Parts: structure tokens; sequence; C-alpha cells
């Protein structure tokens, strides 16, 4: 029957869009029973298994309803998302523009097709094609939501204020009414929304794995309540999709290998494939245990893998990204699970008990923009593997060509062995700094930099340019070794001004808003001799960000722009700035690790979320709470101050030249350490059979 | 090469046919 039918796959659709998945299947399956070439059907059916994360039943499906109907754009369009969450960027694209094809007016298409743009690193062509789908339907939270990250990512401020206001009204309707939001949990972070609603974001993508992990019917598991079958050793379970070139090994790459194997078991379980890198193998040889649930896709399979492994403490380092496999924290294989580290925010799950963080990062008085309880780090809960990947910028020796700390730079492991060849060195008291005169050795360094040689050879030590590490160690570039050779960096490499004063900012654009380029506008505006250093990242957004300071009174030459390098220039380029000027919307946090180890004051103003405060616990840690302030006037004053009076910026950069190594900030024993000693507060609180609560100390 | 970042992926838009 017809009427049957139809009504059944009808009803089946208002049980999705309420959340009843179950029911939804149930009634798209009796519906293909009544009438078995049902294409409708058979598309809606593939979608709610899609979301169930059965993508091959879906495609299946998929193809049916095509077969069925061979115009039938609404199962092209559906079967490319699967395509794409299956990493099929090439086939989602083939059903996307198959579906435009069929239907040029088919806005869902145009936004889908936007998305893979989006991914793909093409944000004008999305942001084209987001603007067709919105042309074509007005009313689409999924396209303008996304649309605005777009217009985020490249520094598009048109109408931002009416921009934010949408996207906030946008997000209560659709709170209101139950659905999943169009914002992503981490995009959150960068509009004026309530801690309520992007606690209630997370939660809801959280419910995503839910709908996952309840078709596999499993069962609780037994949880271990003694250390009995680990002889006494606490079993931490890291879980990870960065195993590999990725910021996150970047920072905690020697964790596993410093934990005490004395008290504790260590387990990774890698999310995603070898890599081939330096950090992966790292990774694999320190771990007690390594394990690559990238060749276990099941989800039920996977958590029963680390169930068997008796992991007392699960790690989330993922949270919402891609890579992330967090069905297996919610099958819950661990009795205590924890976010660390890698997602600068809340689950809003039930699942994991707490989150890693420190006092100064998650004050108890917004401890309710977290859905986990908090579990404090003495210090900071960020870690950097800095001292272990670049020793060679412990030590640094300058040109002088005429004395500035930051014009001509040398670095290297056997720099100081160089200088020994050297007599005509001084030594300039500021650890103080040697200072090479404007002699032969010199102009031959500064002839390679102006020529743009490779390197050259002095009394037997190759002095490199430090534009050309790759074509001289490619290892070396990306941080997986420690470069061999003298290195050269000079402000001339970037087109930076000799006799001025260098704010930078090495983050992504999308950091920055219309209230930050004000604030450091105010501040060049008080500076005179002075230029702001941001990257190209990505370079579409120069022209922008140009425009905008133009707007606010500053010349286009005091903004200089420079590509975005290689991990180790990218961090040893930070010596050449006097002053890193912090993003207060969302701080830099790997970025922030990054500029400290070079020595380079960083000012900030801490906020109200997780990602906003970052940079003041870690200048905390540091020990120079001078550069952390309490308002905007403020933000503005103490970098003013670093600007311009001269002998106070030498004080400062002295400081943080030398607390990168007196501080516990880079001390990745001391911190391992200190995750211990939290690891075990955590254990004996379950053990004495309590419920999570807040590890405030 | 372009660093790998902390990234996200961007979510789609399922389409529900009614059916008449
Ligand atoms: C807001 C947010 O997402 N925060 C996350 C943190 O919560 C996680 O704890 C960090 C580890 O997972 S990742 C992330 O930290 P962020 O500080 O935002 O860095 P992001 O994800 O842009 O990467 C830029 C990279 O390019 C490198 N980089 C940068 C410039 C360059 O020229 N060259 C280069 O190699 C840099 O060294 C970086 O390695």
């Amino acid at each position: 029957c017809p009427t049957h039918a139809d009504s059944l796959n009808n009803l089946a659709n208002i049980k999705r869009e309420q959340g009843n998945i179950e029911e939804a299947v149930r009634l798209y399956r009796k519906a293909l029973e009544v009438f078995p070439e049902f294409a409708a059907a058979h598309s809606n059916l593939a979608s709610v298994l899609q979301q169930q994360g059965k993508l091959q039943e879906a495609l299946m499906h998929y193809k049916e309803a095509i077969r069925i109907s061979p115009t039938f754009a609404d199962a092209y369009s559906n079967m490319g998302n699967t395509l794409k969450e299956m990493q099929d960027v090439q086939g989602a694209l083939q059903c996307y523009t198959r579906a435009i094809q069929i239907n040029p007016a088919f806005a869902d298409a145009h936004s889908n097709l936007a998305s893979i743009h989006k991914d793909s690193g093409n944000i004008p062509e999305a942001i084209a094609s987001y603007r067709t789908a919105l042309k074509l339907k007005p009313d689409f939270p999924d396209a303008y939501c996304n649309l605005a990250h777009c217009l985020q990512i490249v520094c598009d401020w048109t109408d931002y204020d009416e921009r934010m206001k949408k996207l906030v009204s946008i997000v209560a309707d659709q709170l209101e009414k139950n659905r999943l939001p169009s914002v992503h949990p981490h995009h959150s972070m960068l509009y004026p929304l309530s801690h309520g609603f992007r606690k209630a974001i997370a939660e809801r993508h959280g419910n995503l794995c839910l709908d996952k992990i309840n078709v596999l019917h499993k069962p609780p598991y037994e949880h271990p309540k003694d250390l009995k079958l680990s002889d006494g050793r606490l079993r931490v379970g890291y879980v990870s999709s960065d195993f590999g070139n990725h910021p996150t090994s970047h920072l905690m790459q020697s964790i596993p290998g410093m934990h005490n194997p004395d008290k504790f078991e260590v387990f990774c379980y890698a999310l995603s494939p070898d890599d081939g890198t330096n950090f992966r193998v790292k990774v694999m040889a320190e771990a007690n245990h390594f394990i690559d649930l990238s060749q276990i896709p099941c989800n039920g399979k996977a958590a029963d893998r680390i169930h068997q492994d008796g992991i007392h403490i699960l790690v989330n380092m993922n949270g919402y990204t891609k890579g992330a496999r967090n069905e297996l924290f919610a099958l819950r294989p661990a009795p205590i699970q924890a976010m660390w580290l890698g997602y600068p925010g809340t689950s809003g799950a039930l699942f994991m008990d707490y989150i890693i963080t420190d006092q100064e990062t998650s004050p108890a008085e917004v401890a309710e923009q977290y859905s986990e309880k908090l579990a404090y780090m003495p210090h900071t809960f960020f870690i950097g593997d800095h001292a272990n990947m670049f020793p060679h910028l412990k030590k640094k020796a300058v040109i002088d060509f005429k004395i500035y700390d930051n014009r001509i730079v040398l670095n290297g492991i056997d720099l100081k062995a160089f200088l020994d060849s050297l007599p005509d060195v001084k030594i300039v008291k500021m650890l103080n700094m040697p200072v090479i005169p404007m002699n032969t050795i010199a102009e031959a360094v500064i002839e390679m930099i102006n020529r743009g040689q490779i390197q050259i050879t002095i009394n037997g030590f190759s002095i490199s340019n430090g534009l050309a590490t790759t074509q001289i160690n490619n290892k070396a570039a990306t941080g997986e070794e420690v470069p061999r050779t003298i290195i050269v960096t000079t402000r001339s490499q970037y087109g930076l001004p000799e006799d001025a004063i260098v704010y930078c900012n090495f983050n992504q654009l999308y950091k920055i808003d219309p209230s930050t380029l004000q604030m450091w506008a105010n501040i060049l505006k008080r500076v005179p001799n002075s230029v702001l250093w941001l990257l190209r990242f990505p370079a579409v957004g120069e022209p922008n960000i140009q425009q905008y300071a133009q707007n606010m009174g500053l010349p286009q030459n005091r903004i200089i722009f420079s590509p975005v390098a290689p991990k180790e220039e990218h961090v040893r380029r930070g010596q050449l700035a006097d002053v890193c000027l912090d993003t207060p919307l969302c701080n830099g946090h790997t970025t922030g690790m990054d500029v400290l180890w070079a020595g380079t004051p960083m000012v900030t103003m801490p906020g109200e979320t997780l990602a906003s405060r970052v940079a003041a616990s870690q200048l905390t840690c540091l020990g120079c709470l001078e550069l952390i302030a309490k308002n905007r006037q403020e933000y503005e004053d103490i970098a003013v101050k670093l600007g311009t009076d001269l002998e106070y910026l030498k004080k400062v950069r002295g400081k943080v030249w030398k607390q990168r190594i007196s501080s516990p900030l880079f001390n990745t024993k001391q911190y391992t350490m200190e995750l211990e000693r939290l690891y075990l507060q955590m254990w004996e609180h379950y053990a004495a059979g309590n419920k999570p609560d807040h590890m405030i100390k | 090469s372009n660093p790998p970042c902390q990234t996200h992926e961007t979510g789609t838009t399922n389409t529900a046919t009614t059916a008449t």
C-alpha cells in the first residue's frame, strides 16, 4: 500500500528529528517491508544508519535508492556525506556534484560541497558555495554557522557584530528545540555565547557517540578495584590519534617514557596508523605497551582490548577533534576517564570523569563551564617537549653589525666550541651573551644570508642559513632531530626592521577578532618605531587584516607578514621578536610555549573560557606575573612599556630567557611526577568507594 | 609544508525525504 509505506516513512522522519533514532530505523525498515522498492525509505534509512556508525550498510541502501530512482538528488547528497565521513573525499565530491547537476537549486548539496572545500583549505570556494546555499535557503543554520567560521578563518569581519548576534540566536533556538547545534564545540569558544550554551553544545556532540555505541548492546564492563592484578602498579592508558607529527606529540612525547615504572604501567593507544616519523617511533619505544587501535576499527572490539589490559585510568587526548574515537570512552572500559591536554574545553559528556587542568586555567568560579570534575596540576597543565626537541636554542650568540640581542642570531649545539676559535668575540653581560664583532668571519656569514647561500664552513664548523634547513636536514626542520650545524637567523630574512620594536603573534589568523586588532593598533600607535609581525595563516587573510588596520589608523607598512615555516624555524625565528602579543579571544597554546622557549616575553589577558586562560597559566608557571593583564588597558600599557622602556625590556627578556630553564614550565620530568601524584589521588578516591569529585588539592 | 594543527571535520547536512 502507498499510503501505508508513506506514513511509515514520514513518521520515521519525525522520530529522527526528535532524536529517537532506534524507532526511526524500525519504522524505515517496516516501510521497506511493506514497499521493498521504496527509494525514499532506502535513502532515509541509510541516513540514520550513517548516524549509527553503520557506514557500509548505509552506502548499500543509498545505491539501492539510486538504482530505483536515478535522479534522486537527496540520495546522492546524503551518500556524499557518508563517503566524506569515510575520508573518501573524491567519492564525496562526485556525489555532491552529481546532486547539484541533477538539481542546481539543491541548497543542502551546495552546503555539503562547501564543507569539502573548507576541509581542503579552499576557503574562498567554501565561502562561495555556502553563499549559494544560503541564497537558495536563507534559513539554513548549518550553512550560516560554517560560513561564519570560514569568515573567521580569513579574518573577514564584514557585519561581524550582526554575525555574532545571528550565531547566538541560532544556537539558542537549536538548544531549545533539542537539536544538534550547528556550531562545532571547539568553534564555540570564538563566539560570545554563554558558558551554559558552550557546555550544552559539547554535551550534544557527546550524544552522537552514544548513538553509535547503543547499537552494539554491550553490557557495562567490570572494573578493577585494586592494583593486585598489576603488581601494585597503576595502569594508565593514553588514547590519541596524534601519536606522530602533530602538536600533541610535540608537547608530550617524552611523558610516557618518564613515568615511574615502579608504580605505573604505561599503555599508549594510537587511533591513527604509523606516519613513519621519529615522534611515533619514540612513543612506541618508550611506552611500556603500544597498541595500534587503527588496526581495530570496530569500537566494540577496541574497547574490549582496552578493558583486557586492565586499564585503571583512560586518558582522552582528542576531545572533539579529527581522528577522535570518543565511542571508546562512552563504552567505559576503564573506571576512571580523564580529559587531558589535547582538547581545550569540556567534553560536556557524562562518560568523562575528570578534566586535567590547573587553578589559573580553570578557577573554581568558572567550574560550571565544565561537565567534568576539576583535577588540578600544581602549576600548569600545559607542557612542551621543547627542551628535548630544540636544545640548540638553549644558548645563542649575536653578530654586532656596528648591541642587539635579536637582529642577527646564531644557535647551535657546537656554538660554544666554534666561538673558542674566534678570539675577538666579546662576552656582553645581560648566562650572558657572546658577541661577534664585524670581522672576516661575520662578513662571510652575512654574505651567506644576503646571497641566499645554503651553508658555509668555518674552522671545520658548518654554518647554516636558517631559511634553508629543509635542504640540509628534513628531520631537523620538523623537530624530529636536533640540528647539527650552527644556524643563522636574521631580521633581514623576514623583512623586519633593524631599528624598531617587533611585536609578534604566530597563531592561525582565526584567533584574531576586531577587538584584538583594535587593541594592537592602540599599542602600535603609542610605540612610534614598532611593527606587528604575523603569519600568512592562511595567506588570503592578509589583505583583510591590512584593510582593517588601515581603517584603525595604521599604515600598511606597520604590519609584516611571513609565510608559515617548518617547526624548527618557527620556534627559532621567535628570537627575532621583542615581545609577543597573545590573542585574548583564544590564546596561543602550543604557540605560546613555542614563543617562550625562544626567550620572548608574551603579553596576555586571560578571559573566562579555558582556551582564553592558557597563556596566563603558562606565564604564571614561568614566573612572570607582570606579563599578565587584568584588562585591556593594562594589556596595552604592559606592551607599550616593553616597547618604549628599553631597559625594562632587557630585564624582562632576560627573565624569560633564564626562567624557561629554571621554572617547571618545560620540565617534563617534574611534570610527569606531579601528573603521577594526581593520578594516585584519582585512584585512591575511587578505591575508597567514591564517585569522582574535584581534585583541587 | 603547512604545519599540522588541531583540526576538526566540518559537519554536513543530511536531507530527509518526505514521501508522497
Ligand atoms: C585552540 C586550540 O586548538 N589549541 C590547541 C591546544 O589545546 C592543544 O593542547 C595543542 C596540541 O594538541 S594543539 C592547539 O594549540 P595552538 O597553540 O592552537 O596550535 P594550533 O593547533 O594552531 O597548531 C599550530 C602548530 O603549527 C606550528 N607552527 C606554527 C607556525 C609556523 O610558522 N610553523 C609551525 O610549525 C606550531 O608549533 C603548532 O604546532
